[PDB]
RNA sequence: GUGAACAGCCUCUAGUUGAUAGAAUAAUGUAGAUAAGGGAAGUCGGCAAAAUAGAUCCGUAACUUCGGGAUAAGGAUUGGC
RNA sequence: CGUGGAGGUCAGUGACGAAGCCUAGACCGUAAGGUCGGGUCGAACGGCCUCUAGUGCAGAUCUUGGUGGUAGUAGCAAAUAUUCAAAUGAGAACUUUGAAGACUGAAGUGGGGAAAGGUUCCACGUCAACAGCAGUUGGACGUGGGUUAGUCGAUCCUAAGA
RNA sequence: GAAAUUGUUGAAAGGGAAGGGCAUUUGAUCAGACA
């Protein structure tokens, strides 16, 4: 007949199917366009989401009612200890698209990565890469010709890096391994860089700067089997209705005599891959640095770790990326942080932030104190104590 | 081999019982304890002193105390030979407060 | 073994409802043999079946 | 006797029946075939584990709308169950067969289960009361179980025909001349 | 016992402790609850739900067959010692 | 062409296996059908000329019986609730006993009766069926025992009415 | 001791039904006729 009243559909067909993702580690489906003039470096980084806190900073936005006034803003923190380079891989262009033609690997390999190549470490003979390692023995011969080959062909080059998950409060021991495209100039310069960094170790500050807009690729929190009303934000049906009301009344006209792909239906929700853009780096923390969570204006020595520690995560003892606002995935998830695919002018991007104060009170309750020192100050002396 | 030990343990019933539907708390406790024995003694066969049973139900179905101070005794089995030679007897110890004790070994004679 | 009949009998002999007769588990073979009221009567006399006390409903907080 | 089709040396076999048994015909079908052909000893350990929910029985025909379980991976299968009453009856006959083999003087070490067949015994009708004053069949669907063990034996040797070759005049001319010419 | 009470709630005597069971706690349900700010805009329609409530005192309109309307409406109060 | 029965006949077939049933074996017929082999079986049966009719099925929401897919599926979710140990037993979530936790809360889940049932009472034995899990338990199954009146009822009287 | 319908064994085939017609390959199986 015809709707009767018009309303936009419910939800975005550009995110179908709404199924569980094939992996916890969302995939980088694209890297920044290559400018071969710049020096070589990575174009992404691995980390784990620690949690969020609050920030206070002045705003620099000539025109806004809040120009030159303080604003308070939520930020997330991801734990970001140095990634370690263990291999290079060269791709070539084919009329069927890009294909991988070799992967070269570093001679020694941390148990952390070695562990990734397994489903039952404790029983296993740990034989992984133990013949490959031998390829170094003879002068170097075999490894060079591969490297050599890469250079001759290879339209792009990605580095094999993995995380130092042991430097992290997580239990999960099994490190994370992944390809990072390498944009600094010249294929041949690229693999030299790669070869050079084998078993060596790369840092965030060598990849990200303050105020830079980055993207976050991650697998969304999971919620399991989900009714139509919350999965799609369909309207609740009236209270009077037989056999349930978190439903959709009309699942389709009579013709096409087929339920159609375009209507809301109960099913899985969450654990989707998402590529989220334009998150701004408000802080690049440094692990070896008390007063991590101190400020030009704060001074008072303290790290970004909340009293009692990041709820459900731990402690942060490594460099970190502070990004304003919120981000796909949940606490403890592996997250890839990526270089933006365009140079935003925006004004909003470009603004050169500088924090005044980073909240540090407990997230496990209605926290009242930044530091034990503060709490001790205000409370006075207790029956425990001295 | 075997071993035959008696130790005295404190079990945290509270988090094991956290959430459990009221009419199943004292029952989950029984079971949850049994589980606690096999975890420590390795022993499938777990028996509960009627006294311990009383200590559990001492406050009604949903009023199970937050901590119990058990005494678990791994013992050898007898008669018509069950699958395993070993079993465990659990009993209540008569402690003032069950709060504050780590796990000790009971010297055997 | 099956001491229902002796339980009921116990109740009736003693003048008390079954919710208060006590048959001790340790003299279970002897009790079973007790098929009669004269037998239960002896069993009651020598403490293989005891009356079990009333349950207090004290008037003390009422008072 | 007169069991189902067998193909097996009865001099080296032993057998057992159960008839009119009150177990689910469908479930014990499924469990009978888990066992079918196994080393007798492997099978008895195996049902024991089933009972312990440590291995499972793969449900392969009588199985629509059945649970899924990791314990069917072993057998290439997602639907699998642990049908206790069946098992206990089936190992009941397995036990019996063993005894019979012992009595025959058959080598226990070589015993594989060579025939195991269940089919359908007479149904047993109870009845149930449906809404609006109606009645409905409520039926036990019981089983006959029958099995046969055998001593495994190696080899088979050879022996067959000899293939009577037939070839025309021009056909044994090539041949004749093949050796007259070459080797 | 509380209380106006053979009410509800808890107890003594007596009698039961029968009602397939285990493990989990997805969607959707059935039954039981709560929800900021707004307050019937929902809907055929306040359907459902919420609000009210005992007692003591004060106070009480239209109209009427003078019997009523009336617990009208509207208020305050209430433990322990 | 084929069936049941009848007259004639072939001195027809047959316990050295009639009839029947089974058989991607054989052969005759355009076809209805006919013939054979092998297996199974166990007491009867057929060819030809005639006679005769309760004589040929896929259907009739056909009749009666039997059987499936559905499917190990819907389900077995009201009445607050169960637990430890022992005993017994091939076997115990469910029986017995002890302990504990609760319930009915005298408008009872107590103690008795009327109508109705008719042995369900009680003991002993006891699990094939039945008690929509179970079962060693039962209002089940087997075998026994048990209902005592001058005063309690009936019996007498009258009621509507017959 | 038929049939529906079932278990086992053996052989085959199976990309959203199956079964059928003319024809031949391939496998299996078989009658007759030769003298
Ligand atoms: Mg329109
Ligand atoms: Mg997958
Ligand atoms: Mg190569
Ligand atoms: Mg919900
Ligand atoms: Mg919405
Ligand atoms: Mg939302
Ligand atoms: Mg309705
Ligand atoms: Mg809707
Ligand atoms: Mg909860
Ligand atoms: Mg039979
Ligand atoms: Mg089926
Ligand atoms: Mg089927
Ligand atoms: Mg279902
Ligand atoms: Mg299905
Ligand atoms: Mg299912
Ligand atoms: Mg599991
Ligand atoms: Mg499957
Ligand atoms: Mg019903
Ligand atoms: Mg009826
Ligand atoms: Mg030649
Ligand atoms: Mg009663
Ligand atoms: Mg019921
Ligand atoms: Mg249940
Ligand atoms: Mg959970
Ligand atoms: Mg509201
Ligand atoms: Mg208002
Ligand atoms: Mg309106
Ligand atoms: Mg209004
Ligand atoms: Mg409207
Ligand atoms: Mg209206
Ligand atoms: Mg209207
Ligand atoms: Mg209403
Ligand atoms: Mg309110
Ligand atoms: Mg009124
Ligand atoms: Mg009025
Ligand atoms: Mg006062
Ligand atoms: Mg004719
Ligand atoms: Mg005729
Ligand atoms: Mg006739
Ligand atoms: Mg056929
Ligand atoms: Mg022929
Ligand atoms: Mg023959
Ligand atoms: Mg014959
Ligand atoms: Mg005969
Ligand atoms: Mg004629
Ligand atoms: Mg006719
Ligand atoms: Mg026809
Ligand atoms: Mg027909
Ligand atoms: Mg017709
Ligand atoms: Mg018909
Ligand atoms: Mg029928
Ligand atoms: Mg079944
Ligand atoms: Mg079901
Ligand atoms: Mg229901
Ligand atoms: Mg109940
Ligand atoms: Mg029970
Ligand atoms: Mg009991
Ligand atoms: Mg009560
Ligand atoms: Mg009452
Ligand atoms: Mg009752
Ligand atoms: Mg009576
Ligand atoms: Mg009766
Ligand atoms: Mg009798
Ligand atoms: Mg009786
Ligand atoms: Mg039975
Ligand atoms: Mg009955
Ligand atoms: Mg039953
Ligand atoms: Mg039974
Ligand atoms: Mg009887
Ligand atoms: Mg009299
Ligand atoms: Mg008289
Ligand atoms: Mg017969
Ligand atoms: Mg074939
Ligand atoms: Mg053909």
């Amino acid at each position: 007949s015809h709707r009767k009243y018009e309303a936009p559909r419910h939800g975005h067909l550009g995110f179908l199917p709404r199924k569980r993702a094939a992996s916890i580690r969302a995939r980088v489906k694209a890297f920044p366009k290559d400018d071969r003039s710049k020096p070589v470096a990575l174009t992404s980084f691995l980390g784990y989401k620690a949690g969020m806190t609050t920030i206070v900073r002045d705003l620099d936005r000539p025109g806004s009612k809040f120009h030159k006034r303080e604003v308070v803003e939520a930020v997330t923190v991801v734990d970001t200890p140095p990634v370690v380079v263990v291999g290079v891989v060269g791709y070539v262009e084919t009329p069927r698209g890009l294909r991988s033609l070799t992967t070269v690997w570093a001679e020694h390999l941390s148990d952390e990565v070695k562990r990734r190549f397994y489903k039952n470490w404790y029983k296993s003979k740990k034989k992984a890469f133990t013949k490959y390692s031998a390829k170094y023995a003879q002068d170097g011969a075999g490894i060079e010709r591969e490297l050599a080959r890469i250079k001759k062909y290879a339209s792009v080059v990605r580095v094999l890096v993995h995380t130092q998950i042991r430097k992290t409060p997580l239990a999960q021991k099994k490190a994370h391994l992944a390809e990072i495209q390498l944009n600094g100039g010249s294929i041949s310069e690229k693999v030299d860089w790669a070869r050079e960094h084998f078993e060596k170790t790369v840092a965030v500050d060598s990849v990200f700067e303050q105020n830079e807009m980055i993207d976050a690729i991650a697998v969304t929190k999971g919620h399991g089997f989900e009714g139509v009303t919350h999965r799609w934000g369909t309207k609740k049906l009236p209270r009077k209705t037989h056999r349930g009301l978190r439903k959709v009344a009309c699942i389709g006209a009579w013709h096409p005599a087929h339920v159609m792909w375009s209507v809301a239906r109960a099913g899985q929700r969450g654990y989707h891959s998402r590529t989220s853009i334009n998150h701004k780096i408000y802080r690049v923390g440094k692990g070896d640095d008390e007063a991590n969570g101190a400020t030009s204006f704060d001074r008072t020595k303290k790290t970004i770790t909340p009293m009692g520690g990041f709820v459900h995560y731990g402690e942060i003892k490594n460099d970190f990326i502070m990004v304003k606002g919120c981000i796909p995935g949940n606490r403890k998830r592996i997250v890839t942080l990526r270089k933006s695919l365009y140079t935003n002018t925006s004004r909003k991007a470009l603004e050169e932030v500088s924090l005044k104060w980073i909240d540090t009170a407990s997230k496990f309750g209605k926290g009242r104190f930044q530091t034990p020192a503060e709490k001790h100050a205000f409370m006075g002396t207790l029956k425990k104590d001295l | 081999l075997k071993d035959v030990v008696t130790r005295e343990y404190t079990i945290n019933l509270h988090k094991r019982l956290h959430g459990v539907s009221f009419k199943k708390r004292a029952p989950r406790a029984v079971k949850e304890i049994k589980k606690f024995a096999k975890l420590h003694m390795g022993t499938d066969d777990v028996r509960l002193a009627p006294e311990l049973n009383q200590a559990i139900w001492k406050r009604g179905v949903k009023g199970v105390e937050y901590r119990l101070r058990l005494r678990i005794s791994r013992k050898r089995n007898e008669e018509e030979d069950a699958k395993n030679p070993l079993f465990s007897y659990v009993e209540p110890v008569l402690v003032a407060s069950a709060k504050g004790l780590q796990t000790v070994v009971v010297e055997e004679d | 073994a099956n001491l229902r009949t002796q339980k009921r009998l116990a109740a009736s002999v003693v003048g008390v409802g079954k919710r208060k007769v006590w048959l001790d588990p340790n003299e279970t073979s002897e009790i079973a043999q007790a098929n009669s009221r004269n037998a239960i009567r002896k069993l009651v006399k020598n403490g293989t079946i005891v009356k079990k006390a009333v349950t207090v409903h004290s008037k003390s907080r009422t008072r | 006797a007169r069991y189902g089709a067998t193909s097996t040396n009865p001099a080296k076999s032993a057998s057992a029946r159960g008839s009119y048994l009150r177990v689910s015909f469908k479930n014990t079908r499924e469990t009978a075939q888990a066992i079918n052909g196994w080393e007798l000893t492997k099978a008895q350990k195996y049902l024991e584990q089933v009972l312990d929910h440590q291995r499972a029985i793969p449900f392969r025909r009588f199985n629509s709308s059945i649970g899924r379980t990791a314990q069917g991976k072993e057998f290439g299968v997602t639907k699998a169950r642990w049908p206790a009453k069946s098992v206990k009856f089936v190992q009941g006959l397995l036990q019996n067969a063993a005894a019979n083999a012992e009595a025959k003087g058959l080598d226990a070490t070589k015993l594989y289960v060579s025939h195991i067949q269940v089919n359908q015994a007479p149904k047993q009708r109870r009845r149930t009361y449906r809404a609006h004053g109606r009645i409905n069949k409520y039926e036990s669907s019981p089983s006959h179980i029958e099995l046969v063990v055998t001593e495994k034996e190696e080899a088979v040797a050879k022996a067959a025909e000899k293939k009577v070759v037939r070839l025309t005049s021009r056909q044994r001319g090539r041949i004749a001349a093949q050796k007259r010419i070459a080797a």
